[PDB]
């Protein structure tokens, strides 16, 4: 019940962290 | 007062769960628990403060001294402390991140624009996660995301 909600923003988090990524990485190939 | 904004920049579920933490060490009953008691608290819902930090707090929280505090008081300083202690990205390296998410240029992210993100990445990302990270981020609800509204998002992420 409550387990849920701290999985829930636990994979948000995890997304974000992706994003930085995807976004890093893009910004190397720029060269 | 200046409390609904930090009930507002903390998500549905965030909320959902420092209660159940806060009601946990609630045997009055009363939404109150002993100052005594935050610390421990705010360990499990990952902050950690030195107990010199966790000593300040105590003062602002509680001036008048009665060694306790509400719920809302948890709220609007377990989100000062948050961001206090955030380590993410700064501005600069944060607005670049933007732009290469702005395909448009139109001074926003947009539901669209978002999971066109995850797609350079291996994960499966369903529907309502694009909608929920939106949903957190959006804080006007304009919809979509401007700058400003991708930093908190953003604040303190590795
Ligand atoms: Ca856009
Ligand atoms: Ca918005």
């Amino acid at each position: 019940e409550e387990k849920r909600n701290r999985a829930i923003t636990a994979r948000r988090q995890h997304l974000k962290s992706v994003m930085l990524q995807i976004a890093a990485t893009e910004l190397e190939k720029e060269e | 007062d200046q409390q609904a904004e930090a009930r507002s920049y903390l998500s549905e579920e965030m909320i959902a769960e420092f209660k159940a933490a806060f009601d946990m060490f609630d045997a009055d009953g009363g939404g109150d628990i002993s100052v005594k008691e935050l610390g421990t608290v705010m360990r499990m819902l990952g902050q950690t403060p030195t107990k010199e930090e966790l000593d300040a707090i105590i003062e602002e929280v509680d001036e008048d001294g009665s060694g306790t505090i509400d719920f809302e008081e948890f709220l609007v300083m377990m989100v000062r402390q948050m961001k206090e202690d955030a380590k993410g990205k700064s501005e600069e390296e944060l607005a670049e991140c933007f732009r290469i998410f702005d395909r448009n240029a139109d001074g926003y992210i947009d539901a669209e624009e978002l999971a066109e993100i995850f797609r350079a990445s291996g994960e499966h990302v369903t529907d309502e996660e694009i909608e929920s990270l939106m949903k957190d981020g959006d804080k006007n609800n304009d919809g979509r995301i401007d700058f400003d509204e991708f930093l908190k998002m953003m604040e303190g992420v590795q």
